[PDB]
């Protein structure tokens, strides 16, 4: 398939758009993890729950520093 | 616009055609003709390598007309 | 995949330690994902786009707000994401400022004059 | 799945007769 | 009335300002055009089906909230004082019309607000009115944000008149507060510390919901910002520059009467004196020590 | 379309724009796939490319004709100043390959900085043609417009200027060290106003003449 | 009829280009169409008519060199601002194919104040150059509008850059070579040798800005006159011995003053 891979290039293009959005906002997230988050909202999820998850997980790496 | 840009390339192509005709009439004495065409031939040896490298980049595109003509500006000036 | 197996890879990206070394924060993740799963306000990416503009004026930059506008247009032009509101609200929630009033601020529809 | 397949070599050949996003 | 009022204040702050020449004014057209404020078909809606009438009237009020008149609704042209009236067509169904009457006052308490922002943005009213109208300016922008949301929600085939009547009440409180404040500062020709005592009192007055307390507290700080700089200047350093005459301390020379001597104690006399009504009424208890 | 347009701007007139020796690249032809007002936009853009053409012909004819190494130095800086006008035609098509959504206004937008350089250097180029100066007093009429007031045409003329002084240190190296003259035709051997720029002190020039003369003996 | 035809025309009247059904019909009035949908068009077309006013002036005064280097720096600042304006307009074009924000009424809101301000500024600075123009642009910084005072100080930072380069040509070298009178010294063109101190340099009062006092100009005049008298009479030439305007004036001019007077 050829059109099914140009859509994957399209996914990477929006992923770089969200890369610029992540740096101007100063988030710690990288590209692989945001693709995991994209799949999470494919199944449907509260962003308020994902932010509480990540707002526990990042400042539970500051408790073993 | 096409008719003009290929015309400019044609005006340069006359100057290469005249020289190649002059070279062909030596291998197809004055005692300086051979010593002069030797340096001319060496010039073509360098110049052709530069041009074939551009063609090597064509086999491997993003190159348009406006890239190679600006690249070859200091050579087509030297041709005149 | 499925959400229960998806959270453990988050625990390996954000934390550097394995999911067999720590489970307590994985347990908090399970606890908050289980109990409530659906939003309490309505969605639209237009409103959070106008709120991302409000955040970018707030950090005393003004050029990147015109950057975000062409970027948010590209988000529409491609159209591969199923819910575009959630990830933009999500990046909005994790904002950081390097460097009054908050009871006026533009909010969502309350859903108190709304029944599904 | 996405990130596994993303890593491929993209279009560097550009069309002048198919200017808008050449495959 | 206003065109007179501006020049009438401009001349006093002209003759006071003895270090600054030709104080700035704005060009005439910034007052001439009514296309700088938000407020400036002919068919009977009465015989129509109901769910078309509803979409029609929602579209018209949603235009009226931002000044511009809708389709079956007009701004009755008054264009003197902060009072403004609107007229909906009398061929409307009555019950819907009465709900429309409940939504209407927010428009008059829009028109007064933008008119205030245009009249009090000039140099004849001083830097306090500049900051006050400039920080009041942002809530109008936010009001446009809120009605843009309702534009979406009406486009989506789900907005009813009762829902929007529920939605506009928190903004109705805000526009009511700012229309009352704008009327009160308009009538008394208040500027300087006279409109800084008033916001001290207005910050005191509403404290039972705190929806409006954040508003007046930040508006107090925004209007007090140049005044604190001029004060701090007088506090740390005998130099002042006093760009417009709205400060508690006024300096008129008593050196030209008692020259090269302090044999009069002229400083404690009528050289550096007080203005009574230009103190913001909470620096009154430190007033002698400041001077 | 814009592959055509971004080479029409490079200099080729075409049959959409008509070259003229009064003002080049004139469009009056109507197209229903273009807006009728678009022509006005196009007209503004045309004023740039015309000057870019008018300069290059000027470089072709030179190096009563005008001759000199100064004509090999003015035209030389004229090459380097036109180079970011070439780069910004490449970058535009680079952006157009990815986003074809962008309209003519982005082109007009992106090249707004060259509606400051081109007229203020165009008047200098016209001064050098209408007057027939080719000598050493060309450094004066270039030096007075160096002060500028519009920054990007303010620095561009600086680019040329140093070159001229580098060229004037070729004459003042043959003269001052070897006592050698007429390796360039002139603009014992006296001091004249044409061979000396009128903002260099005359006493220093007398020292220059003495040092150049003493070598030959 | 469709609203997109209006949206197309009003998208053009921002740039100063008339649309197809919306054109400028009176010079003193704004764009006229040639109920609600009609009344919104005058609202947005105000900004492009204001744009015509400032674009024509920054066209004209840039090619005027008898207006001075200061004034051409004004035109550079105006050109930079109009560049940012067209940069907004590019995004506003490509956002269709459709995105309306109260039909772009939210978008136009803060550029409106930015056009209002400079349309006032081009008319208050009419027929001025140098420190006269500097006082006229310092006039607009007595404002409590934070957006406007920031917008103004950027322009003040821009215009005061040539005048400081003339200032340090009069601190360290003591020479003025101006033929455009934008400096606070009126020089006498006839040469003076013993009257040199008294007569060649006079204070021009109309090129002093409102961030400088009399003592400041007079101390700098004395310094430049002093180190020029050091060369033209004494012949002992030296290799350049060394909140006001962020108060870099009063350090430099004092240290300079001390230096020149002691050595003379």
């Amino acid at each position: 398939a050829a059109a099914a891979a140009a859509n994957l290039n399209a996914v990477r293009e929006t992923m770089d758009v969200l890369l610029e959005i992540s740096r101007i906002l100063n988030t710690g997230l990288d590209m692989e993890t945001l693709s995991i988050c994209v799949r999470l909202c494919e199944q449907g999820i509260n962003p308020e729950a994902l932010s509480s998850v990540i707002k526990e997980l990042r400042k539970a790496t500051e408790a073993l520093k | 616009c096409l008719r003009s840009v290929l015309e400019q390339i044609a005006a340069y192509g006359q100057v290469v055609f005249r020289l190649q005709e002059f070279i062909d009439e030596v291998m197809g004495p004055f005692r300086t003709y051979q010593a002069f065409m030797w340096a001319l031939y060496k010039y073509f040896i360098s110049f052709k390598e530069e041009l074939a490298e551009i063609e090597k980049c064509i086999i491997n595109t993003t190159i348009t007309l406006a890239i190679v003509v600006d690249k070859l500006a200091p050579r087509l000036s030297q041709l005149k | 995949k499925s959400p229960n197996v998806l959270l453990q890879n988050l625990c390996c990206r954000i934390l550097g330690r394995s999911e067999a070394d720590v489970a307590q924060q994985f347990q908090y993740a399970v606890r908050v994902i289980g109990s409530n799963f659906a939003p309490t306000v309505e969605r639209d990416e237009f409103l959070v786009a106008e709120k991302i503009k409000k955040e970018l004026i707030r950090q005393r930059r003004e050029a990147d707000a015109a950057l975000f506008s062409e970027l948010h247009r590209k988000l529409h032009s491609q159209g591969v994401l199923k819910n575009k509101w959630s990830i933009l609200y999500l990046l909005l929630s994790l904002s950081e400022d390097p460097r009054s009033y908050a009871t006026l601020f533009a909010q969502a529809l309350p859903r108190d004059a709304h029944s599904t | 799945l996405w990130e596994a397949a993303l890593t491929y070599e993209a279009s560097k050949r550009r069309c002048w007769e198919r200017v808008g996003c050449p495959p | 009335q206003s065109l007179e009022l501006k020049r009438k204040m401009l001349r006093d702050k002209q003759n006071k300002k003895n270090s600054g020449q030709h104080l700035p004014i704005f060009p005439a057209w910034v007052y001439e055009r009514p296309a700088l404020i938000g407020d400036f078909t002919a068919l009977p809606i009465g015989t129509l089906p109901l769910a078309s009438q509803e979409s029609a009237v929602v579209e018209d009020l949603l235009y009226v909230l931002v000044g511009v008149d809708g389709r079956y609704v007009s701004a009755q042209p008054l264009a003197g004082r902060q009072s403004r009236t609107f007229l909906v067509d009398p061929n409307l169904d009555l019950s819907i019309r009465e709900l429309v009457h409940r939504i209407l006052p927010v428009a008059a308490s829009y028109s007064a607000v933008t008119r205030f922002i245009e009249e009090k943005s000039s140099f004849e009213y001083g830097q306090v009115n500049h900051a006050l109208a400039a920080a009041m300016r942002t809530l109008v922008k936010e009001h446009l944000i809120l009605v843009s949301q309702l534009e979406q929600l009406h486009r989506q085939g789900l907005l009813s008149l009762q829902k929007l009547w529920f939605y506009i009440q928190p903004a109705m409180r805000t526009m009511d507060i700012l229309a009352s404040l704008a009327t009160s500062v308009d009538k008394g020709e208040c500027l300087g510390g006279s409109t800084l005592s008033l916001l001290h009192d207005r910050s005191f007055s509403y404290t039972g919901d705190s929806q409006a307390q954040e508003l007046c507290l930040y508006l107090t700080k925004a209007a007090s910002a140049p005044y604190f700089e001029v004060l701090e200047k007088w506090i740390y350093r005998g130099i002042i520059h006093d760009p417009y005459s709205e400060f508690m301390v006024e300096e008129h020379e008593l050196r030209k009467e008692r020259i090269q001597e302090d044999y009069n104690d002229k400083y404690w006399d009528q050289r550096y004196t007080i203005v009574q009504q230009q103190i913001p009424s909470f620096l009154q208890k430190m007033a002698d020590k400041i001077l | 379309m814009i592959h055509e347009l971004l080479l029409a701007l490079s200099g080729y007139p075409g049959s959409i724009f008509t070259w003229n020796k009064r003002s080049g690249l004139q469009v009056s032809q109507d197209f229903p796939f273009l807006h009728p007002s678009e022509t006005s936009v196009l007209n503004r853009l045309c004023r740039l490319g015309t000057d870019y053409i008018r300069f290059t012909e000027f470089i072709e004819q030179y190096t009563g004709g005008l001759h000199g190494i100064y004509l090999r130095a003015f035209c030389t800086g004229l090459d380097s100043v036109l180079q970011p006008y070439r780069q910004a035609l490449l970058d535009l098509e680079q952006e157009f390959l990815g986003d074809p959504h962008l309209s003519i206004s982005h082109v007009n937008y992106f090249l707004d900085q060259f509606q400051l350089l081109f007229p203020s250097v165009m008047v200098v180029v016209e001064q050098i043609k209408s007057q027939k100066i080719h000598g050493c007093q060309i450094l004066e009429t270039v030096y007075k417009h160096s002060c500028g007031g519009l920054p990007p045409v303010r620095s561009a003329l600086e680019k040329i200027l140093a070159v001229c002084h580098g060229v004037m240190y070729k004459q003042l190296s043959a003269w001052m060290l070897h006592g050698l003259l007429l390796d360039q035709h002139e603009e014992q051997f006296s001091l004249r106003v044409e061979i000396l720029p009128s903002y260099i002190p005359v006493r220093v020039a007398e020292k220059i003449l003495f040092v150049g003369e003493s070598v030959q003996m | 009829i469709t609203e997109a035809a209006l949206v197309r025309d009003i998208l053009y009247v921002f740039q100063g280009i008339d649309g197809k059904n919306i054109k400028m019909n009176n010079t003193e009035n704004c764009y006229k169409v040639e109920r609600s949908l009609r009344d919104t068009a005058v609202r947005l077309s105000e900004l492009g008519w204001l744009h015509n006013k400032i674009r024509r002036y920054t066209d004209q005064r840039s090619l005027d060199r008898s207006f001075g280097l200061v004034g051409q720096s004004f035109c550079a600042a105006l050109h930079q601002e109009l560049r940012e304006y067209y940069r907004l307009l590019s995004v506003l074009h490509s956002q269709l194919q459709s995105l309306t924000l109260r039909r772009l009424l939210v978008w136009t809101y803060d550029p409106k104040i930015r056009l209002k301000t400079l349309a006032a500024l081009v008319d208050h600075c009419q027929g001025r150059k140098g420190g006269e123009l500097a006082s006229a642009v310092h006039a607009y910084t007595k404002t409590g509008d934070p957006y406007m005072r920031s917008l103004v100080q950027h322009i003040l930072s821009l215009v005061s850059h040539p005048v400081l380069s003339f200032l340090y040509r009069w601190i360290y070298d003591g020479e003025l070579e101006d033929t455009y009178h934008e400096f606070f010294v009126a020089s006498d063109p006839t040469v003076k040798t013993d009257r040199l101190w008294h007569d060649k340099y006079t204070l021009r009062k109309s090129m002093i800005p409102s961030f400088m006092t009399m003592d400041q100009s007079r101390k700098v005049l004395l310094i430049g006159k002093s180190i020029n008298f050091l060369h033209q009479v004494c012949h002992d030439q030296t290799p350049t011995t060394k909140t006001d305007l962020e108060n870099a004036f009063q350090g430099k001019i004092d240290a300079a003053y001390f230096e020149t007077s002691k050595y003379l």
